[PDB]
C-alpha cells in the first residue's frame, strides 16, 4: 503493498505529468459502496518515474549503490527451449507482468492500494496475449472494487498498465513489476535546501513534469511516447 | 497541500528527503530527513541467452538491495 | 522470530489480561536443563491483542493505513473444490495454523521465542481436525523444549493456540500466523504525553489490561469469551 | 520494571512511542521515540484472514523469520 | 580511509556504532549511530537427526532478507 | 545482494586478516571491459567474522538477543532417509551453499556485490560433490563476470567459498550462506567512545585482526586453519 | 546590539504593520558611502511588539514565566525629592530613553544594528525634554551614519523612536529600551504546525500585523494611535 | 522569502519555533526549534517599567552588548 | 531572578530537607490579593546546596571544571584598613548580603522570585549589624509582598537568610548571594540512568535529603547545623 | 510530580540531566538532556588580605565562568 | 589528542564545529555540532577623535559577558 | 573567565604557532604548591588569534554577522582633553589593558584561568606607562600564584601581554581584552567535514599555523613581528 498517509506517487501527487487529467478512462466498475471508479492505463505514471531515476545511459535520480530500498514486487522467469520445444513445466513461450495503482478516496482514513501480478504464456502467437492482458484489466479491475468491501474503503481512480515480451530459442525472459519506496535528494528539487525539508517537498508537489525538467535542464525521455514497456 | 495540512495534526508528515548527491534512497535508511516516502511505478521486462536485465531497463533501480514488503 | 532484550508482549508484560496468572496448564515438559516448562493455552494473549488493535467496526489502535509493520508470519490459502471432490494436491477441506511464545526464563541473555507453522487438512469431519491440533501442541511443545540446548537457553512458559475453519463447496480459505512489531501511541497511555516517553511505557507496564480499558472508556470485547479463532 | 533498570546499563531501552494519533506503526520507521518495539499474538482463519477479530488490516508486512 | 574522504563529500559516511554493550545489532534499528552498515561473510552446514549456531554465531537473531 | 558506499567488510576493509594480501588467485576471468579478474578462496574473510562475532562457546561480539539483523541469505533443508534409500524427490544424500563476494574496482560509484548460491546433491561418494563445487565456482566466476555488463561496472576481484555435509541415515541436514548488516560495538574498538563515531571506524579500519586480537585479548580461533566449513 | 543574518524584527520583516511603507521619513543623513538614509520614527515597530507580547491584563505571546530572554538593553533609574528640591547627583526631574534599528542594506554581509542609550534630565518643563529628545534623534542618526565606515557597512533605514516621564514629589521614575531576543509560539502562526518548521515561519513572514489579528481573534490595541509610550 | 534562500546556502536558518503553548521563550534556550530568532523593540516608561505596555515579565534577562 | 515553569529547588522540589515543614515561620505580611504571606528562614535550603555541591575539600556534585553556570547574583567588596580608620568611601567595617526565594501559588502562571541584595556596614559592634539584618528581612518581606502586584501574582512563601563577615585591619571582605541553573549528573541520581531522564527526575523530586544521602553513602554535613553562613 | 503533569501539556518540561560523571552544569550548555533546570541558594562571606574566597567557601561553585541573569 | 581520550570517559568532548560557510559562531549558539568551545586572547587598543575592529576582528557580535 | 575540561587554546592547543616552544620565560615564580611556575609574553597566541579571525580588510573566519559569541571581557574608555589639560576624573593621557592565560597543570581536575584587568593612566611621558606595565604584569604573575590555593590548583605556565595607546588632544581612547569562545566552521579545517565532527578537531589539533596557513593559501600576517598591540 500500500502507500498510505505517508505516501506521494512520483507523477500523480508530485511531478505530475499533464497526461494524467488529460487522461480519459477506458472504463467504469460498480463499488460495493455504489460509486462508478474510473480506471485508466497507467501510461503516465510509469513514465514519470523513468525521467526521474533515468535509464542506465541517462543516469538521474537513481537509488543509491548499496542502499536498502524496500519495495513491493513479483518476478517471474522461465525459458522458452534451446529447440525442444516440449514445455518443461516451468518455461513458456512469452512472460508478462501488471502493477495497479488505485488512489484512496480520502487518505486521512483509508490506502491507497497497489496490486501487481505476473505469470508466463503457453501460446505464441502475440494476438493471443495481448488478449489475455487486456482482458486481465478487467478482473484486477473488478477485483479493486470488491477488494474495498474488508476494509469498507472505497476507491476514486485505478491506474493499471503491462509488460510482456515474447520469446523464442532458448533465451530466457524476465517480467517484473515494483513499486520503490525512496526519499528524494535535495538537487531534484529546484532551488530546495536541507535546510528547507517540508518547503522542499512543496516545491516538487507543485511543479508539472515538464516544469521539473525545464528548471533542470533534463531532457524528456516520455515525450512523444518513445518509452516501450 | 491541504492534506498535508489536515494529516500533520495526527501526526503525520509526508516529508522524504535523502542527504546524498544525486542518489536516492530508501524508506527507513537512517539519516533520511523525514518521515514520509516517495513511491512509484515500474514494470518492464527483457532477455538473457541460456547455460539484472529486467531491472536495468528503463527507469534503473539498479544495483539495488530489494527488501519485499507484501 | 524472537522478542528479545527490546520485548514486550501486549497482554503479558504491558496491558495484562487478569487471566493470565488466573490460568493453569494443560500439561509440563521436562527440558535439556530440567525444569518443569509449563504449557498454557494462549486465548488470554490472544485476545488482548484484539483489545487493543480493536476490530474492523470497533477500530482503536491499529496500524497506520500504509506503514511498514515488520511481522514474524505465515499465512496458507487453498480450496476445497466446487464439487469436484477431488483433490488437485493444493487442496483441502479445512485450514489450520498456529503460534507459540515462550517466555525466556532470563531476558538479559537468552531470548523470547515464538513459534508459529500451518497447514491444511485432508479429511472432513471436525473431530479428526480437533484432535490432530490438540496433539499437535505437544509436538510444539516437546520442540520447544529441545530447542533451547543450541543456544543451551531454558524457558519458564509456552503459550500455545490456534486457528483453524472448516471449508467445504468451491471456498478458499485462508489461516494464519502474526507477531507484529509496533510502537505505541501516545492516546493508548492514559497520561502519557510525549515528552515522558520511559514514564509513558511504566504506565502501560502497570495497567491490567482491565484498568486499561476502563480509563480509555473502551468496552471490552474479550469479556465473556466472545471471541472465535 | 526492575528488568529495564537492569537492561538499562546495557544500553537498552524498550520505549516504543509512535508520533501519530491513535494509530501504531512498526519498528524502526522513522520518527518512532524509543529503541525498543512492542509485540502481540494474533491467529485468525476465514473460508479476509488479517481483517477479522484483530485489525492489522492495510499495512506493509515486512517477514522476518 | 581516502574512499571516505571523497564518499563523504556526496554526504555519505560509513560509520556504523552500535549503543550496547558487546551485542552488534543491525543496519536500521533505531539507536544507531552513524549511517553505513558492516557486513561480513558467513557459510556454515550442519545436519542432526543448527546451521546458524555453528562456527559464527548469529543466533537467536530477527532475520530480514534483502535479495 | 550488494555492499555499497555505505560498506565495509569485516576482513577485507576492516579488521584485516593478513591472509589476504599473502592470498594468491585460483585463476583469473576476462570481464567484458578486458581486465582478468582474479578470484581467490574466501577462507580468510569467513574466518574473520568469526573472530568477530565468537563461537556458541567463545561468544565474543554478537548480534544482540531479539535484534532485526537485515541479511542477504538462503537456505537449504533435506533428509537423506531412515533406510528407504528411495528419494521422494525434496531429498538428497548431501546438502552444499556458497557465497561470493565481488569487490568494486570503483566504490565511488559501482557496488560490491555478493552471489550466494546452494542446493542439494543426489551422488553419495565425497568426491563428486567437491568436484561439483570446485567445478561450480567457475560458473559463479564467469557469472560474476558476465555480470557487470548491465549496470557497465567491473570488479576487481572475486572472493568464493563453500560449505557442505554429506548425510546418510534419516538425519536432516541444513547449509546456509548469510551476509549480515550490522553496526559494530564501542568495546570491539579499542580505545573507542561512544563520543568519537567516525575516529572509533578508523581504528577498526587500522588494526589488522591480529592486532585487534591481542588488544583485546581474545586468542585467535582461525589461528592454525582450525575452523571446518 | 546587533541582528543579524539570524534575524526578522517583529513589525518590520514578520507581521508588518502597514504603517510602515505609508510613513515618510522625519529627514535623511549623507552616509560615508554617499547613499542618503532615511529616518523614519519607530512608532509602527513598537506598537507591532505590543500587539504580539500583549499587556499585562490582555495577555497574548509573551517571554514564559522563568525563561531566559538575553536582551540588549540599557535602563536608568532616579528620584525627583521629597520636596527637598536640591539635587544629590543621581536625582532629576524627569527619566528618558531610546532605541533605534538601521536595518543593513545587505544582509548576506553586513549587520543590521540597535543604538539604544538613556538617562536622566535637570530641567522641569516638559518642552525643554522634548526639544532635548528631538534634537538627539540626529545626534543618533549621524551617528548611526557615520558608524558604518569601521565595518564598511551602509545602512537603508533607521527607525528611531522614545520614552520619557516627567517626575516631581519623591516618585522615583524609570526608563528602558530592550530589543529582546526569542523564538516565536506554535499558535501565533495560524495554520503553523510543530513539524512544519519553516513553514511556520513565512505564515508570519507573510501576514500583516492586520492580518495575524483578525485570524487570531484578537483585537487591536495600536489600533488608532492609543498607545503612549 | 528571497533573502533565506540566499542564506541558506550558506548553513543559516532563521527560523525560531518555541514548543510552549502560548509563551515565547529565548534565543538559545534548550528545546528550541530552529537556529535563528527573533527580535522587536520596546521602549517604555513610568513613574514598573517592563510590565507596561509591552509585557517582557517575570523573565531573566541576559544582557548581550 | 526567576524560577518559573522549568523549575526545582535544591531543597524544596527535589532532595527535601526535612527541616522544611518542620520550620515554623518568623512572621507573615497581608498581600495586595489579601493572604498572610508566610516568610521562613531560609538555614534548610541553603543548606541542602551543601551536601549537593559539597565543600572545596568533600567535594560531590560541582560545577564541571570551566562550566557557563548563569546565574543570579551579586556581590560586594570593601577593606576596613591597615589601620587608618578613616573610610575613603568604598570600605567598611563589615559587609553583608542576602537571598529571598519565594514560591510562587500557581506555577501554571506565575514565577517564583529570587530576591537578592547586598552592601557594606559603617559601624563595628556586632549587635548593630546583627539589628539592621534582621530589619531588613521585613524589609524585603513587604517588598515580597507589594512585588507581586504589577504581575497580578500571589505568592506562597519567602524563605530568606543572611551572610555577613565582620572585618578589622586591611582585610579585605567579599559577600555574596548566587542562585545557580544547572543540570543534574547521572550519579547523583541512585538508579537514574542516562536512558531514563524524566524518571531520573523523579527519583531526586521523591527522596528527602537524608535518603538521598544514605543511597549515595555521603555522611550529612548540614547535620547538627554545624554549617555558619 | 502532578505539576509536571498539567506543565507536559503545555509543552514544558523540567528534565535537566548533565551527560557528565559527577559534575553539575549549566543551564543551556549543549549537550544537556531534558529542557529545565534546576536551581538552589548560595549566600556565604570570607576574607582576604592587602596589597575566590566568597565562592570556594561552604557550597563550591568555584572555578566556574559565571553567567549574570537579572 | 590523549587528553580527549582520557576526557571523553568522563563523557566531556571537545568538538566544536559551526555549521556557516567562513564564520565562527559563539559558544552554546543552537546549531553547533559538539559540546565544546575554542577560546583566543584579543587585546587591542585605538583612539579617535575601534577597538575591536583593529587587528583581530570580533566585529558585528552580540557581546555576552562571563565573568 | 576560565577555560575548562572542554577548552582548547587557538595558537597552543590548536593551531600552534612555532613561536610557543621556541619562547623563554621573562622569570618564574614559587606557587604554594612549590612548583616554579614560567611567565612568558603572550606574544604568539594573540598574533595565532588574528591569522584565524582576520583583519577587517583581510577576512578570514570571522564570528558571524550577528552571532551571539560569549565572552570574558573588559573594556575602557576615556578622553585627553580639547586642550583644557585640567582632569575631570574619568580622563587620562593613556588607555591600558591586559589579558593572561594560565594553563592548568592537569585539565582533568582543574580549570585553566584567564586574567584580564585595564585600566587609564595620568602621566604623559611614555616610558613611565610602559614601565608601569612591565611592573604590572609581576602583579599579575603572583596573583595567579597564590590565586591557586583557595582551588588547590596549581598551573605550568602564564602567558601575559598588554595593549595601550597614548593619547593628547581631545582624542577619546579605548583599550579591551577579550577571550571569545567560539565553535570553528568546516572549512578552516583542511579535509574536514560536517561528517567527521571529532576527526575534524584532530586536524586543527595537528597542523601548526604555518602549516595551516600553507594548505589554506593564506599569506602570512604575524610573520615577521608585524601587528602592534
Amino acid at each position: 503493498x500500500f502507500t498510505g498517509v505517508q505516501g506521494r506517487v512520483i507523477g500523480y501527487d508530485i511531478l505530475r505529468s499533464p497526461e494524467v487529467d488529460k487522461a480519459k478512462p477506458l472504463f467504469t466498475e460498480t463499488q460495493w459502496d455504489g460509486s462508478e471508479l474510473p480506471i485508466y492505463d497507467a501510461k503516465p505514471l510509469q513514465d514519470a518515474l523513468v525521467e526521474y531515476f533515468g535509464t542506465e545511459q541517462d543516469r538521474r535520480h537513481y537509488p543509491a549503490p548499496g542502499s536498502f530500498i524496500v519495495c513491493a514486487n513479483k518476478g517471474v522467469t522461465a525459458e522458452r527451449p534451446k529447440n525442444d520445444a516440449d514445455m518443461k513445466p516451468g518455461q513458456g513461450y512469452g512472460v508478462w507482468s501488471a502493477i495497479a495503482i488505485s488512489f484512496a478516496k480520502d487518505p486521512t482514513k483509508d490506502s491507497s492500494m497497489f496490486v501487481e501480478d505476473a505469470g508466463v504464456w503457453e501460446t505464441p502467437n502475440e494476438d493471443e496475449l495481448l488478449e489475455y492482458l487486456e482482458g486481465r484489466r478487467k478482473a484486477m479491475a473488478k477485483s479493486i472494487a470488491e477488494c474495498g468491501q474488508d476494509a469498507h474503503a472505497s476507491f476514486e481512480s485505478s491506474w493499471i498498465g503491462f509488460a510482456y515480451t515474447m520469446m523464442e530459442p532458448g533465451q530466457i525472459g524476465n517480467a517484473i513489476t515494483v513499486a520503490p519506496y525512496v526519499s528524494l535528494p535535495i538537487d531534484s528539487i529546484p532551488g530546495g535546501s536541507i535546510l528547507t525539508p517540508d518547503k522542499d517537498m512543496e516545491i516538487m508537489e507543485n511543479l508539472t513534469m515538464p516544469e521539473w525538467l525545464e528548471k533542470m535542464g533534463y531532457k524528456s525521455l516520455s515525450a512523444n511516447n518513445a518509452l516501450k514497456y | 497541500s491541504e492534506l498535508d495540512a489536515k494529516l500533520n495534526k495526527l501526526g503525520v508528515d509526508r516529508i522524504a528527503i535523502s542527504p546524498y548527491k544525486q542518489w536516492t534512497r530508501g524508506y527507513m535508511e537512517p539519516g533520511n530527513i523525514g518521515n514520509g516516502y516517495v513511491t512509484g511505478l515500474k514494470v518492464d521486462a527483457g532477455v538473457r541467452d541460456k547455460s539484472d536485465r529486467a531491472e536495468t531497463k528503463n527507469a534503473y533501480i539498479g544495483q539495488i538491495n530489494m527488501t519485499t514488503a507484501s
